[PDB]
């Protein structure tokens, strides 16, 4: 029909879902270091 | 059966599936009770009235790790990857040989089994030196996984024929999904083929008195990620090619689809290296290369992430797709085999989040061997891939025994996978706080209660869980038991073709997938980024072989 | 429709995998930034040092508890700790902070994990092999050891100590 809007707001949590977990940590990284 | 005479691959099949759920069933009943554990009670006790032969934790774990892990996986693996390539092709797999592989299967779980409930085999599924177990453990699960390269030929036997039969013609998507597939745990399996033969069978015969712990690791590594891809697979491949038509849908892409498992062929097995990052005597640079091509391992499944979306929202859009989200309302929610996977691929979401993490080589360090790790797989292997075998016994089943599904066992169904998929997340939830709260797995903490007082918190979760999973795997069983044990036969719905999904298809296309179907070239690539990437390393560990003698710690 | 949905999807998913592989690369990059820094210490070294596993508390650095800790630079210490069946050597490890202390570990019976709770210390100890990491301790107290690798029946009670020095 048009633009897949619900994939890209699925993509969308996802890649969120992936900057929380790998910046989340990446700061504990440097917090024991 | 005119059905099996007709079709005995289906018999075949059938086998391999009930052993594997079986294999599934038992392994699951000490789930709860690991959960309990990490909720810091100690239900133990109950499980060893109950289950006299039960000596300890590290016992149960060790069976719940290969029972499930290990058995049920590759035993649907086996399944799924031969017969539904068979049947796309609509081509018998050498018969002989596939009931050759079942009986490995079998007879390698049986001789396995023995030393495992026997408490001589208490090394958990990773079975790592200088921890000794039973010869016969070795031999059986050497045999029960070789049962995986007979799989391989059968497969590879079919699309020889079919290319025959067929010349010029593009391999057939599911067919061609299941052969790199295959190949691709062929090239995979060598790690483990190696350690088995080289150190853990002489040595668990008596032949030497040490093995090296580093290069036992290492190729265990080479096998032990790509191997959970090997429990991947079989699951994406029902997913793009089934799925959709459960939907009300289509695959929006037959192209993709073929790229995301050729990824797979090309960057399966030479990322190990992450599961031992951890690990001294291996160069740090490695470790650094691997951790890249790990990151890059995950491109297949972002591109499965769009694809599968898309093509659920295009479902959505014929059945009466509202808006921004109205298509997900619009989906078959109540059909069980809908419901499952899409509940998987929701709770993978912060599966592969995590794994992402883990792969990030220093980031490791601050998760390793912690209760973040099961917390991450657990999403992964026992909530995709599980519901996902699950769910695809509503139409599988019934494809193979002709056994219609009454409509109560059909909403049971949909209990069992709501509460699998819910308890899967408090746990991923209560596994997850207390991983970064430093409590390590493989643990019997309930033992010592007192050790981690700052998951208080965390330690409910898994109580809860633990819980809610109880019940959902008895519903199952029931469930379960319910269908096989009934004797309604519709001799009609056997014969029912398999309900794969449709196809859109592009102008582009053609050129393409023409490339992607140039499988001997790629499988040899592959072949050559596993050389380049373990070669280098492999050879200084053969080269300063410190070999130590074996140990019995329980 | 359905035609004209397959060339929108294959060009947004164009522009995913575009996406993906830049923000791959920024994490690459966010990689390679904790290679060059003092983080980077507490990764194991990748030089082989191959040790016997059977004469290791009876001969040579591991043998002798009380020469666990041994000044090695202006601001170094190399400590030689010994990861066993169910315990650590020494217990406790005593150590300054603000100095570079360069733990060399081993075991003589299985494989162990030495997990410093707080820190970045996290590495796999083998038998017949030296597990060498480097670190520098800026805050002071009891830290706390882990092993973090299955090791047998007492594995859930192996813990360590190390008092790094106010
Ligand atoms: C099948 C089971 C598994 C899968 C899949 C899996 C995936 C990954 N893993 Fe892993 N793993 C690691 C890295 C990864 C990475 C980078 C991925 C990637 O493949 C993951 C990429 C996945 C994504 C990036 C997500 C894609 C999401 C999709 C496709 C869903 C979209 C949903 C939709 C569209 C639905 C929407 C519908 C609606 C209705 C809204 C690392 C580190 O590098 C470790 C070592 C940790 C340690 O130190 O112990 C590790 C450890 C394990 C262990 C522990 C083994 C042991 O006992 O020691 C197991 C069993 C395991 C299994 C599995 N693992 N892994
Ligand atoms: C009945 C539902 C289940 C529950 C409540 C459950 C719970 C748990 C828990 C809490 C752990 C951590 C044990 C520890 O760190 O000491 C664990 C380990 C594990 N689970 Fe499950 N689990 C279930 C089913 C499954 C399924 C279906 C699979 C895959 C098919 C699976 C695969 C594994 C594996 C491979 C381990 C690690 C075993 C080891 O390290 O030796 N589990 N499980
Ligand atoms: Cu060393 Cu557990
Ligand atoms: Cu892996
Ligand atoms: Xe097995
Ligand atoms: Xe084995
Ligand atoms: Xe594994």
């Amino acid at each position: 029909e048009e633009k897949p809007k619900g994939a890209l707001a699925v993509i969308l949590v996802l890649t969120l879902t992936i900057l929380v977990f790998w910046l989340g940590v990446y700061a504990v990284f440097f917090a024991r270091g | 059966s005119r059905v099996y005479e007709a079709y005995p691959e289906k018999k075949a099949t059938l086998y391999f599936l009930v052993l594997g759920f079986l294999a599934l069933i038992v392994g699951s009943l000490f789930g709860p009770f690991q959960a309990l554990n990490y909720g810091n009670v100690d239900a133990y006790p109950l499980l060893k009235r109950l289950l006299p032969f039960v000596q300890s934790y590290y016992q149960g774990l060790t069976l719940h790790g290969v029972l499930n892990a290990i058995v049920f996986t590759q035993l649907f693996a086996q399944a799924i990857m031969v017969y539904l390539p068979a049947r796309e092709l609509n081509m018998r797999p050498n018969m002989g040989l596939m009931w050759l592989s079942w009986w490995m299967a079998f007879i390698g779980l049986v001789v396995a089994a023995l030393p495992l409930l026997a408490n001589e085999a208490t090394v958990l599924y990773t079975f790592y030196p200088p921890l000794k177990g039973h010869w016969a453990f070795y031999l059986g699960a050497s045999v029960f996984v070789l049962s995986t390269w007979v799989s391989i030929y059968i497969v590879l036997d079919l699309w020889r024929r079919w290319k025959a039969a067929n010349p010029g013609k593009v391999t057939p998507l599911v067919t061609y999904m299941a052969v790199v597939f295959w190949l691709m745990w062929f090239l995979a399996s060598l790690g483990l083929v190696l350690e088995a033969v080289l150190f853990l069978l002489p040595w668990s015969f008596g032949l030497v008195e040490g093995v090296d712990p580093l290069v036992a690791r290492t190729l265990f590594w080479w096998t032990g990620h790509p191997i959970v891809y090997f429990w991947l697979l079989p699951a994406y491949a029902i997913i793009y090619t089934i799925l959709p038509k459960q939907a009300g849908g289509k695959l929006v892409s037959d192209p993709m689809a073929r790229l995301a498992f050729l990824l797979f062929l090309l960057l399966s097995t030479p990322v190990g290296f992450h599961h031992q990052f951890a690990d001294p005597g291996i160069d740090p640079t490695w470790k650094m290369i691997h951790s890249v091509l790990t990151l890059f391992v995950a491109v297949p499944s972002l591109m499965t992430a769009f694809t599968v979306a898309a093509s659920l929202e295009f479902a959505g859009r014929l059945r009466g797709g509202r808006g921004l989200f109205g298509w997900i309302r619009a989906l078959p929610w109540d059909n069980p085999a809908f419901v499952a996977p899409v509940l998987g691929l929701l709770g993978f979401i912060p599966g592969g989040a995590g794994g992402i993490v883990n792969a990030s080589f220093t980031l490791d360090y601050v998760v390793h061997n912690t209760a973040w790790v099961p917390g991450h797989f657990h999403l992964q292997v026992a909530s995709l891939v599980t519901l996902t075998a699950m769910g695809s016994l509503y139409w599988l089943l019934p494809n193979l025994t002709g056994k219609p599904i009454s409509d109560a066992q059909r909403r049971l169904g949909l209990a069992v996978v709501w509460l699998w998929f819910l308890g899967m997340m408090i746990m991923a939830v209560g596994l997850h706080w207390a991983g970064l709260l430093n409590v390590p797995r493989r643990a019997y903490i309930a033992q010592v209660p007192d050790a981690y007082p700052h998951a208080a918190v965390p330690m409910v979760f898994n109580v809860l869980a633990g819980i809610v999973l109880l019940v959902a795997l008895l519903l199952f069983i029931y469930g379960l038991f319910s269908v096989l044990l009934s004797r309604e036969r519709k001799p009609e719905l056997a014969e029912a073709p398999l309900p794969f999904a449709e196809v859109i298809s592009g102008p582009e296309d053609r050129r393409l997938v023409l490339a992607m179907d140039r499988i001997g070239f790629w499988f040899a690539v592959a072949a050559i980024l596993v050389v380049l990437a373990y070669g280098p390393t492999l050879v200084q560990l053969f080269g300063h072989l410190n070999p130590v003698p074996g140990w019995r710690l329980w | 429709d359905e035609h004209k949905a397959h060339k929108a999807i294959l060009a947004y998913e164009k522009g995913w995998l575009a996406f993906s592989l830049a923000m791959l690369f920024v994490f690459i990059a966010l990689i390679a930034y904790t290679l060059a820094t003092h983080t980077a210490g507490v990764i194991p070294a990748g030089k082989l040092e191959r040790v016997d596993p059977t004469t290791v508390r009876q001969e040579g650095p591991w043998a002798d508890p009380a020469q666990a800790v041994v000044q090695t630079g202006p601001n170094q210490y190399t400590v030689y700790v010994l990861a066993f069946a169910f315990g650590y050597q020494p217990n406790p490890i005593e150590v300054p902070q603000g100095a570079e202390i360069v733990f060399k570990i081993t075991s003589p019976d299985v494989i162990h994990g030495f997990h410093v709770e707080g820190t970045n210390i996290n590495v796999e100890v083998l038998p017949g092999e030296v597990s060498t990491v480097r670190y520098t301790f800026k805050r002071p107290g009891e830290y706390r050891i882990i092993c973090n690798q299955y090791c047998g029946l007492g594995h859930q009670n192996m813990f360590g100590t190390i008092v790094v020095k106010e």
